[PDB]
């Protein structure tokens, strides 16, 4: 069981920079959902222009 | 005679309201004058406006028939 002692080690290393990556991510995760909390100033304004647009091709 | 003389004094003050009746009917027609040579100056300045709508109305059109496009030279007019 000498390779089985291996695996257990090394799986558990596996774990290791698993929950690493894990941890991680989440505190990026809260800066992505904090940039588009910050963005959602368009959607006035994208259907503002949006209206733009629509009547280029009304006149 | 003297009721006469009553009536031409009558008759003076009557020319002299006239006078200045002729006075002011000049000047009436002097102020119309002037009223249409602002009149001209507004018109001028309503077709300076209307210079720009064609600058605005050129450009949409300009780019709805770019925007158009659903299927050249760059010979132009620059004055």
């Amino acid at each position: 069981s000498y390779f089985e002692q291996q695996r257990q080690a090394l799986i558990e290393e596996i774990a290791m920079n698993f929950e690493h990556v894990l941890a991680n991510i989440n505190k990026l995760n809260r800066s992505l959902e904090a940039v588009i909390a910050v963005g959602n100033e368009f959607s006035s304004v994208e259907a503002l222009w949006s209206q733009f647009e629509n009547v280029m091709s009304w006149s | 005679s003297p009721a006469l003389l009553a009536r031409v004094n009558e008759k003076k003050a009557e020319l002299e309201n006239l006078k200045e009746l002729r006075d002011l009917s000049a000047a009436v027609a002097a102020q119309m004058e002037a009223l249409e040579q602002k009149l001209s100056t507004l018109s001028s300045g309503t077709e300076a406006i209307a210079t720009v709508l064609a600058n605005w109305h050129n450009v949409l059109r300009a780019i709805s028939m770019a925007s158009a496009k659903i299927p050249p030279q760059t010979l132009v007019r620059i004055p």
